[PDB]
RNA sequence: CUGGGUCGGGGUUUCGUACGUAGCAGAGCAGCUGCUGCGAUCUAUUGAAAGUCAGCCCUCGACACAAGGGUUUGU
RNA sequence: GCCCGGGUGGAGCCGCCGCAGGUGCAGAUCUUGGUGGUAGUAGCAAAUAUUCAAACGAGAACUUUGAAGGCCGAAGUGGAGAAGGGUUCCAUGUGAACAGCAGUUGAACAUGGGUCAGUCGGUCCUGAGAGAUGGGCGAGCGCCGUUCCGAAGGGACGGGCGAUGGCCUCCGUUGCCCUCAGCCGAUCGAAAGGGAGUCGGGUUCAGAUCCCCGAAUCCGGAGUGGCGGAGAUGGGCGCCGCGAGGCGUCCAGUGCGGUAACGCGACCGAUCCCGGAGAAGCCGGCGGGAGCCCCGGGGAGAGUUCUCUUUUCUUUGUGAAGGGCAGGGCGCCCUGGAAUGGGUUCGCCCCGAGAGAGGGGCCCGUGCCUUGGAAAGCGUCGCGGUUCCGGCGGCGUCCGGUGAGCUCUCGCUGGCCCUUGAAAAUCCGGGGGAGAGGGUGUAAAUCUCGCGCCGGGCCGUACCCAUAUCCGCAGCAGGUCUCCAAGGUGAACAGCCUCUGGCAUGUUGGAACAAUGUAGGUAAGGGAAGUCGGCAAGCCGGAUCCGUAACUUCGGGAUAAGGAUUGGCUCUAAGGGCUGGCAGCCGACUUAGAACUGGUGCGGACCAGGGGAAUCCG
RNA sequence: UGGUGGAGGUCCGUAGCGGUCCUGACGUGCGAAUCGGUCGUCCGACCUGGGUAUAGGGGCGAAAGACUAAUCGAACCAUC
């Protein structure tokens, strides 16, 4: 919706910022077990609640 | 400029005037989809934006 | 980059048929589907009179 | 020097008489002083025009093509 | 059950005497995980449809461009929004996974970008309602209740006292006293209700009533108010001066005009009181104005030109805010007094409570002219920057007519109600007359008049809005609120065809054309013999002119039933406006009649009631 | 008698709303109720958006034990 509240817009902004993939220098640290970002969300699949 | 979401147009105008000792014609603020506030600051006609950008460091 | 012209949709055929109707053709009782009142309202006729 | 194939030509057959042109044929109408225009339709050319193997018949006309290619098989 | 041999493996393990147990699986439609046959099978069939050439590329039925043929057909497969979604938007790149074929493509993945407001909304008001305090109840978290068992006002013109600052003038700031007086109850509740005020042109890859350019406008503020204009400057007397004009005394001056409707640029005024606007249903008819459509011409550019066509197609303008004038309306005024009644509407309706007839006044003027404004926009022709350009030039943007035509809007008038069809915020006018100003001027108090000065903070703004961005587990034939609406046929916003705009046949293609299906059709003769049952299909169907029964609650039945006609072409007759029984000039669709004519065919596609006699029930 | 007028829980019939018949399609479907033709109604007891009120032995019901988030002759969730 074009009409939206400030807190809704802020929550959307945080969720959008969280959706990037991991930096390529992570996976080759020493004590690392992370292969990829498993929390990525697609707008078609999962609908953010709300 | 990029500013924080707690700044008024008056505050942005005053901050620019103090920091860069210039004059501001008007300010237009929006809030980006990513969160921070973006401000378009229109200067007085007798000040050109290119020289101020020079003094800033962005050219 | 050219703007192509509008495809022709002439009105010569319908205006010729309109001239025929002016003369009184194609307006027999075979070629009419609405009632007489619908085609020409008697209230409007009485108003004009 | 034979073969089919394509095209063409005839035969058969289906529908029903093409476009154009001409007509002092045409309900009439308008203009110019008998002539010129609009006019559905009609008459002649006109049993005309069109289609006709793709699973119709004949050709001996034209055209190119056809002595190939691949996989196997032994008492 | 176990012991050896061989292989793999890479760090722990077993024998005997005792001790302890979460100690032995084939099943429980057992639990979890994995894997088969089925099987390269079912299937990738709702909404008409694709073809040719080229480019890129390893790779093309699916991408891009060009051409052709089609569909959506303005109640759209078009152009925009609300809710919802939340980056899906834009550019570049990739082709691992996904897009049930493929992809050089994507709403996929990966990098980066993108939403600019005093005027657009929220923000304010209150509606149905929600909800504190006082009070009451309750073991208790709490609940009831919204004016009800409340000392519910923290405000103010003005006057007095006290202090301060500014040239302590005059005013401001307070502190105290006097005086003045209701609240309908704190507060919340609408991105469709109320609610002041922004429009035009240009610009981006993606944003525009937001950016730039140019024109405006509303609200709020200002010691000295910045300024003009209004309040305002007159009369009398004694004089001077020939007069003009100038002195000295008195008196007035909070505007003026029109008989009236009312008008003029302003034209003091408090507490208080009255009123208005906000602020009102549904339907019908008619009229005015725009937009669109239509007809006859002038241009400009295109299309056809085998023959014809002064031809066919596209285009041919001006914002907001002021000023003026049309044009609409008036239950507004003045003169006058009317039967032989008159005026008037499509209908009505109106009049001695004042009609007709004259003369005025007011309101809306979204139309036209003008300022804006040609400078910009657009259509063409030609030069430039060889480009990076709001580039520069010429010309044009013209004259008319009509319509029960469609949509919007304004207005008048009527009908219907055992239905009468919101509140508040906010703003304005009036009645009153408490107060203030000055003593004739440098006039003062005061001005809703003209111009001038300053400011308008916060939040939303991208995109989809639907046979692919929402909800249905999904790119699901479902569902989901709205605005705009061309030509022909036709009663029609019906069906069918087309233009602007859009699309690629709905998650695949090729070759065959067996059975059985699904969806359409046609059948000789018979005509319900079929079947539980005329199920299904079929007949009729529009319009014009005739005709229309039983019964009836008298309204209906009724399109009862039953007949005839319908094309094309050529005519005739009738039905009107404007200007000067008549003459001239324009004109919009109708209706009727006639002749001729076609292989009896003519509501030729589309649209489009089978009928009658009875019984039961409501 | 001829006009005029334009009423009505009036008739044909679009959009909208609904859902008769084929007991058609489909029935591991497009779809946990859809599709096609044909149908009822279409100015009123009409259709619809948003706001608001009613909560489980309770609500709401032009009444079918219907509806109350694919759940109804007693919803859903957790616990005993
Ligand atoms: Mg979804
Ligand atoms: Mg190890
Ligand atoms: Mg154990
Ligand atoms: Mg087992
Ligand atoms: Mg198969
Ligand atoms: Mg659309
Ligand atoms: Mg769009
Ligand atoms: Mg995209
Ligand atoms: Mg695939
Ligand atoms: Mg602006
Ligand atoms: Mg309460
Ligand atoms: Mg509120
Ligand atoms: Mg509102
Ligand atoms: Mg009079
Ligand atoms: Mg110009
Ligand atoms: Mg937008
Ligand atoms: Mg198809
Ligand atoms: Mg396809
Ligand atoms: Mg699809
Ligand atoms: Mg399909
Ligand atoms: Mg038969
Ligand atoms: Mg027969
Ligand atoms: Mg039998
Ligand atoms: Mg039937
Ligand atoms: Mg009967
Ligand atoms: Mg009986
Ligand atoms: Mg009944
Ligand atoms: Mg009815
Ligand atoms: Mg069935
Ligand atoms: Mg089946
Ligand atoms: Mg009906
Ligand atoms: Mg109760
Ligand atoms: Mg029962
Ligand atoms: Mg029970």
């Amino acid at each position: 919706s074009s009409h939206k509240t400030f807190r809704i817009k802020r929550f959307l902004a945080k969720k959008q910022k969280q959706n990037r993939p991991i930096p390529q220098w992570i996976w080759m640290k020493t004590g690392n077990k992370i292969r990829y970002n498993s929390k990525r969300r697609h707008w078609r699949r999962t609908k953010l609640g709300l | 400029f990029i500013v924080d979401v707690k700044a008024n147009k008056h505050q942005i105008k005053q901050a620019v005037k103090k920091l860069y000792d210039i004059d501001v014609a008007k300010v237009n603020t929006l809030i980006r989809p990513d969160g921070e506030k973006k401000a378009y600051v229109r200067l007085a006609p007798d000040y050109d934006a290119l020289d101020v950008a020079n003094k800033i460091g962005i050219i | 980059i050219i703007r192509k012209p509008v495809t022709v949709h002439s009105r010569a055929r319908c205006r010729k048929n309109t001239l025929a109707r002016r003369k009184g053709r194609h307006m027999g009782i075979g070629k009419r589907k609405g009632t007489a009142n619908a085609r020409m309202p008697e209230k409007v006729t009485w108003m004009r009179r």
